[PDB]
């Protein structure tokens, strides 16, 4: 219903910039849209390592 | 991603009702050490494929050089119940929910959430102000080439217990 | 008063347990207008009456001339869900809650409480952080006379949903 | 024991306030049950009435 | 007390125009550690005592155990910089400057002020806004049988430098 | 006119408080120069002393 | 572009000191109605060809539909004074002012700036706090074709007055 | 002294997202560094015409 499956597949791409370092994050997941669960696993593609705590991008993706 | 969201049958589900076209949504970040980050979001249903597309702006600004963000003494946020309220002209809804950071002393770290949920087409049914609960967990899976971890949400939607 | 607040087995009632001696608050209201107010108070238990008293000083400025509170646009509080956090070394709890104030054209007033909870002897056994949800309702009984009014509140004590 | 505490029980009320500089006095009686979380409580407007004000932002405060 | 500012020719004096009646005000102190302070001060001249009375009202709640004020870590304000604006339609005045209290380590502990100076009877004239300057000092006297302490405030009005 | 202001005066100060709900009274003497804009205040805590907070956060008070 | 600020001689210049090499900023924007902005910019001097060189990315957000930002109800930013204060072992500075965006209909539109200006070079010199005062003027030149718009500036760094 | 002269050229490219609306933005300039003066003159390459006001940008360049 609406486009939505039990089980569905999920892509993040993140674009950003925090105190001036520019970074950029991808990451694939899996969620059940009926059941408010999802797993995300996400690898930084520019900027690596982060120079700040990884908690801050957490409901950003 | 508000469409992974346990909805009851008697609250509209706004984020699932919006697909596959999908929504946009804006949140401001104000941590009490006076760090301010914003995100903006554009989630998209590929049916073909059975998979959600985010693609995220995030930026954020004057976190103290030695404030647990930018020295890493975060663990986890606390678990949460954000306020949902409908904007009854707009066709949109707006998130508010005060977040907690643990310190890895045992301690905590404050953040005001203030977002905007704005569908791509103009809704049938707006929802009435309800609750959404949150636990979210992180594991960090960095080997010696990438940096990675792992995310893990539950969300359920609920009405006042009164 | 958070006496009167249902708590359940699994979480332990800091506001039961400082009675008779009681406890007392302060807290903080922040409108989005830009008002702010003060409030502290002092409850103790006459247990010869079975009565619980409450002395309150209450302070407010920078209300709007034309704002909704002048203005009396105000009919009751939104049912809430505040969050109850345990300051270890302190022995004192922190109450954070966003709470919206029904205008009579269907409107939303946020103000922000912050309030902080102190029993009058130590505690021996502190809560974890915990919520607690609120239904608040009031009812003018003003006659010619004396401005008078009711209030009732119903009050339940939550851990995390999930 | 039971912290001198009942499952019906009475309640008394003194605000003293000021709001944009403008001073005055309530107080109140209620009945409460607070093992089932339920108070209602009647308040008196006693100096400084009628307020300039809504009742609503004094309502946490009791 | 702001008949206590140097006023020049081209800036109408609100608060020496409101005299040997007074003014009323109201102060909302936000510390960036999470404090509210509110004071509401009435000002009065006495001309056969050629004496300004001042009755002030100060509540506080929400100071840290262990923060710079219940620990009594200042030393003094830094000289500011408050600017000073007409509300056209209610014939008042509103301040706010951003303050800091210096600390002995060589520290600074932020604190918003947002003031709203009502003078007793409607003014005829109302400033434009401007500036005002301010420098002040303290220095405790305090001996073993009472707390005492001496303050100077020095504070000129300006309009915009260009 | 003169708005019953001279050049040098004097001040008088009542301040009823609480905060972190310490309640406490202070009262003092100043003298005044309008139009220079010099005030020397001296203050007397005479309920609630010695104050378990900094004498800074009322100076602003007064 | 803090490089544009008259500094009188015994006020320490960080910006011009900064050149040719340039520096960073990041500022926080809170408007009273909730929208937050965010800008971070790179100042970079090429002496070869006599230029200064900015590169700025700008997010915002939660500006209400109706708002005078959204509906263009906004002329200029009032003039301002800035407080300008080191951060003793970071070799940075702290902006902080309060800003007011004019109104078509003669009224105010408040926002927070809160600023951290960064050398790229480790600086010899650390100013002491001081003020800067701005007067920033804009005139739209927009045509058929293209949206443009002029701007200018004026700011001078200030002592203490007293 | 430090690279700067009395006159000066400057050159301003902002990348922006507000409200969700993206957009780019050049602008030249002309300022005294030692006068605290500074005039310039933007143009909107992408997204124009803006959706909110221009003076949210002022500050930014």
């Amino acid at each position: 219903k609406h486009g939505l499956k039990e089980e569905m597949t999920m892509k993040y791409h993140m674009e950003g910039c925090v105190n001036g370092h520019k970074f950029v994050i991808t990451g694939e997941g899996i969620g059940y849209p009926f059941k408010g669960k999802q797993t995300i696993n996400l690898c930084v593609i520019e900027g690596g390592p982060l120079p700040f705590s990884e908690d801050i991008l957490s409901a950003g993706f | 991603d508000r469409i992974f969201t346990e909805y009851p049958q008697d609250i509209v589900d706004y984020f699932k009702n919006s697909c596959p076209a999908g929504y946009t949504w804006g949140r401001s970040f104000l941590f009490e050490d006076g760090a301010v980050c914003i995100c903006n979001v554009d989630i998209t249903v590929s049916v073909k494929e059975n998979c959600i597309y985010h693609k995220s702006i995030f930026n954020g600004v004057n976190f103290p050089a030695d404030g647990p963000v930018m020295k890493k003494m975060t663990t986890n946020w606390e678990a949460s119940c954000e306020k949902i309220m409908p904007v009854p002209k707009q066709g949109i809804l707006k998130g508010d929910v005060s977040m907690y950071l643990l310190l890895k002393d045992g301690g905590r770290y404050r953040c005001q959430f203030d977002t905007v949920y704005k569908a791509k087409s103009v809704p049938s049914k707006m929802p009435e102000w309800h609750f959404i609960q949150h636990k979210l967990l992180r594991e960090d899976r960095s080997d010696a080439k990438n940096q990675k971890w792992q995310l893990t949400e539950h969300a359920i939607a609920f009405p006042s217990a009164l």
